[PDB]
C-alpha cells in the first residue's frame, strides 16, 4: 500500500500550488491516480506521473478524493493496492464566513474551548482548519436558524499541539470539495502552566516580573484594544523585569522564544486609578 | 535487587513517507513488557510479556491514554525542534527519550533517569538530584527555561519517587521465576585453526539472562585484554542472551590460556581451558 | 507504569 | 550525523542439521531507525520474518532483532540481507556456525 500526501497542505487557495506525492517501495516512484466518484479509471486517461503530481495553478478542477497506485511489475495486477485516500479541498469560492472563540481565544492549559463559525450564506458543511503544513479539515454540518447557519467546533482538553491560528470555511451543496474564503484568522493560544509573573506599579509604570527565565513579557488591559510587548531584561537580583510606561484593569503575561502560541498563566489582575 | 524499569520514546517524522511516528518500549532489567505503536489501526498499550497480560483493563486503558496524549505531545515536540534549530520542513528528524528507575535489593529508589536526544545526539536530561537539568546547546536552554518554569522536575522526581518504584515491584512480583532467578551460561570453548603457526580460541556462553556477563581470557593468569575479540552481547530470540568472546594464540601454547566467565547465575566465577 | 508527565519542547 | 548497523547473524540453539531451530539477524548500533532487513534461503527472501519492538542503547543508537523459524542443513546456505541509509547496497552476512 502505497502512502499518498499533499504538500504543503490538502486545503489549497484558488491560484495557490499542491504537490501530490505516492510513495511506495522506497521510491517516489511512477503512479498513477484516481478519484472517489468511480475509484478505477485513472486521471488525465491513464498518464503515469514519473516523479510527483504539482497541481500550480490551483483551479476548482483540481478539488477532490484521491488516491494513488504504484507500479509493481512483477505482481498479477502489476500495480499496487489502492493507497491512503486524499481529499484536496479548494478554497476561495464564496464569502467568507466568521469564526468566534468562546469564551475566548486565551485558553489555559487543559480547558476546553469552543470555536464557533456562522454565516448569512446557507453553507451545508463547515470546516475547521488549523494553520500549519501538513494538517487536516475538521468538519460539521451547518446548522440552520434565525436567517444563518452556525456549527460548534469542540477544542479540548488545551495543549499545545492545538493551539495556533484557526479558520474556518462554508461548503454548499453540490460542491463539497470547493470551499469559501477563509474565515478571518482566529489565534488560539494556550496559557499556562508556566508561572504567573507579579504586575505591581513602580504618570505611573506597570512592572511586571518573575523568578522565571521568560523572554519577554506581554500587557494587556482587560477591555482593551492591542497587546503591549516588551523583551525581559535579566536584572541584577536574578529577576526578569519588563516596565511598561503609562486607568483600568491590566493583565501581565510570559512568553518564551520561538514559541508564539503559548503564554504562561496570566498575573493577577491590576487596578491602576 | 538490584533492578531497573525504563522507558523508550521514540519519536520521528518522515515528510512524503508517512505521517509522524510515535513508538514506546517498556523494560523490566533486560525483559520487554509493553509496547506502544501510533502506526496501527487503533493505538493502544499492548503486553510483551507473559507476567503482565494479567493486569486489569484499567491498566491498559490508562496506559493507551497515556501514550495518545504522550504521541500527541512528542509529534508537537518535532514540529517545535524543526523552529529550535531553523530546519527545513521536508527533513526527517528523530527525537528519543528514555526515563526510569533503578532500585535495590530490598526495593527502594538508588537512582533515577530522564533523558531526552534529538537527532541521535544528546537534548536535555534530568540531573541526579531530579530537580535539576542539563542542557547541550541553546535550544536544549529554551526547553530547560520552560520545564523550569512549569516546574516540571517536582512533577518528574513524584513519579520517579512513588509510582515508577511501586509499580516496579508488583512486575517484580508479577514475574519473579522469571525475572529475579538468574540463569546461567551454558559455556564451552572452540578451536579454529588460522595457520600452522596460529589459531584461534572462541569462548562461548549461551542462554543466560540476565544480560551482564563478564568473559575474559587470561595467559598464565593475566588478562589479554587488548588482543581479544569480543562481540556484542546478543538476544537469542526466547529472553535469553549469547556472548563470546576470542584469542589469536600461538601453536602449541593452547594451554597457557584460559576463559574466565562471570555472570549471577553461577555460584562460583568459571574457568575454562581448550584441549 | 509511564510517566503520566507532560514533556512539552 | 549517520551510524552504520552492526550486524550479527546466528541460531538461537547449538544448531545440529535436520533439528528444527530459529535463524536470527542482530542489527544494532545505526541511526536514523529506518531499516531493511531480510533473511535468505540460498539468496531469496522467506516469507514469515517476524521483528522485535524499535528499542535503543545509551548511546541512542538503535537495534533490532529479525528471526525466523528453520532447519539446519549443508545444502541451504542461510544469509541476512541488510540496508540501511549508510549503504549503497545491501550488506549480506551469512551464517556461520561458529561465530
Ligand atoms: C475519500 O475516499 C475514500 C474511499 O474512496 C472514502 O472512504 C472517504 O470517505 C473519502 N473522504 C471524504 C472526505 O469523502
Ligand atoms: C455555541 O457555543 C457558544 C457558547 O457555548 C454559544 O454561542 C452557544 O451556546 C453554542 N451554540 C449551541 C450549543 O447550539
Ligand atoms: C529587582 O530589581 C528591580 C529594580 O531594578 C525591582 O523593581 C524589583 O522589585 C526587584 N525584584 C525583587 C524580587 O526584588
Amino acid at each position: 500500500k502505497p502512502f499518498l500526501s499533499a504538500w504543503p497542505s490538502a486545503v489549497v487557495p484558488r491560484g495557490g500550488h499542491v504537490t501530490l506525492r505516492c510513495h511506495y517501495r522506497h521510491r517516489f516512484n511512477n503512479f498513477m491516480l484516481y478519484k472517489e466518484d468511480r475509484i478505477h479509471i485513472p486521471i488525465f486517461h491513464g498518464r503515469i506521473f514519473q516523479e510527483s503530481f504539482n497541481m500550480s495553478p490551483v483551479t476548482t478542477a483540481h478539488a477532490g478524493n484521491y488516491t494513488c497506485r504504484g507500479s509493481h511489475p512483477h505482481s498479477p495486477t502489476g500495480w499496487s493496492a489502492p493507497s491512503n485516500p486524499v481529499v484536496i479541498m479548494v478554497t476561495g469560492n464564496h464569502r467568507k464566513p466568521s469564526l468566534l472563540a468562546h469564551p475566548g481565544p486565551l485558553v489555559k492549559s487543559g480547558e476546553r474551548v469552543i470555536l464557533q463559525c456562522w454565516s448569512d450564506i446557507m453553507f451545508e458543511h463547515f470546516f475547521l482548519h488549523k494553520e500549519g503544513i501538513s494538517k487536516d479539515p475538521s468538519r460539521l454540518v451547518g446548522q440552520i436558524h434565525d436567517g444563518v447557519s452556525k456549527a460548534n467546533f469542540s477544542i479540548g482538553p488545551m495543549m499545545l499541539a492545538l493551539a495556533g491560528t484557526y479558520r474556518c470555511y462554508g461548503s454548499v451543496t453540490h460542491t463539497s470539495y470547493q470551499l469559501s474564503a477563509p474565515s478571518d484568522p482566529l489565534d488560539i493560544v494556550v496559557t499556562g502552566p508556566y508561572e504567573k509573573p507579579s504586575l505591581s506599579a513602580q504618570s505611573v509604570t506597570l512592572s511586571c516580573s518573575s523568578r522565571s527565565s521568560y523572554d519577554m513579557y506581554h500587557l494587556s488591559r482587560e477591555g482593551g484594544a492591542h497587546e503591549r510587548r516588551l523583551p525581559a531584561v535579566r536584572k541584577v537580583n536574578r529577576t526578569f523585569q519588563a516596565d511598561f510606561p503609562l486607568g483600568g484593569t491590566y493583565r501581565c503575561f510570559g512568553s518564551f522564544r520561538h514559541s508564539p502560541y503559548e503564554l504562561s498563566d496570566p498575573s493577577d489582575p491590576l487596578l491602576v486609578s | 535487587g538490584s533492578h531497573s524499569m525504563r522507558y523508550f520514546y521514540t519519536a520521528m517524522s518522515r515528510p512524503g513517507r508517512g505521517e509522524p511516528r510515535f513508538i514506546a518500549v517498556g523494560y523490566v532489567d533486560d525483559t520487554q513488557f509493553v509496547r506502544f505503536d501510533s502506526d496501527a489501526a487503533s493505538p493502544r498499550m499492548a503486553p510483551r510479556a507473559p507476567w503482565i497480560e494479567q493486569e486489569g483493563p484499567e491498566y491498559w486503558d490508562g496506559e493507551t491514554r497515556n501514550m495518545k496524549a504522550s504521541a500527541q505531545t512528542y509529534r508537537e515536540n518535532l514540529r517545535i525542534a524543526l523552529r529550535y534549530y531553523n530546519q527545513s520542513e521536508a527533513g526527517s528528524h528523530i527525537i528519543q527519550v528514555m526515563y526510569g528507575c533503578d532500585v535495590g535489593p530490598d526495593g527502594r529508589l538508588l537512582r533515577g533517569h530522564d533523558q531526552s536526544a534529538y537527532d541521535g545526539k544528546d537534548y536535555i536530561a534530568l540531573n541526579e538530584d531530579l530537580s535539576s537539568w542539563t542542557a547541550a546547546d541553546t535550544a536544549a536552554q529554551i526547553t530547560q527555561r520552560k520545564w523550569e518554569a512549569a516546574r516540571v522536575a517536582e512533577q518528574l522526581r513524584a513519579y520517579l519517587e512513588g509510582l515508577c518504584v511501586e509499580w516496579l515491584r508488583r512486575y517484580l512480583e508479577n514475574g519473579k521465576e522469571t525475572l529475579q532467578r538468574a540463569d546461567p551460561p551454558k559455556t564451552h570453548v572452540t578451536h579454529h585453526p588460522i595457520s600452522d603457526h596460529e589459531a584461534t580460541l572462541r569462548c562461548w556462553a549461551l542462554g543466560f539472562y540476565p544480560a551482564e556477563i563478564t568473559l575474559t581470557w587470561q595467559r598464565d593468569g593475566e588478562d589479554q585484554t587488548q588482543d581479544t575479540e569480543l562481540v556484542e552481547t546478543r538476544p537469542a530470540g526466547d529472553r535469553t542472551f549469547q556472548k563470546w568472546a576470542a584469542v589469536v594464540v600461538p601453536s602449541g601454547e593452547e594451554q597457557r590460556y584460559t576463559c574466565h566467565v562471570q555472570h549471577e547465575g553461577l555460584p562460583k566465577p568459571l574457568t575454562l581451558r581448550w584441549e | 507504569l509511564s510517566s503520566p508527565v507532560t514533556k512539552s519542547f | 550525523i549517520q551510524r552504520t548497523p552492526k550486524i550479527q547473524v546466528y541460531s538461537r540453539h547449538p544448531a545440529e542439521n535436520g533439528k528444527s531451530n530459529f535463524l536470527n539477524c542482530y542489527v544494532s548500533g545505526f541511526h536514523p531507525s529506518d531499516i531493511e532487513v531480510d533473511l535468505l534461503k540460498n539468496g531469496e527472501r522467506i516469507e514469515k520474518v517476524e521483528h522485535s519492538d524499535l528499542s535503543f542503547s545509551k548511546d541512542w543508537s538503535f537495534y533490532l532483532l529479525y528471526y525466523t523459524e528453520f532447519t539446519p542443513t549443508e545444502k541451504d546456505e542461510y544469509a541476512c540481507r541488510v540496508n540501511h541509509v549508510t549503504l549503497s547496497q545491501p550488506k549480506i552476512v551469512k551464517w556461520d556456525r561458529d561465530m
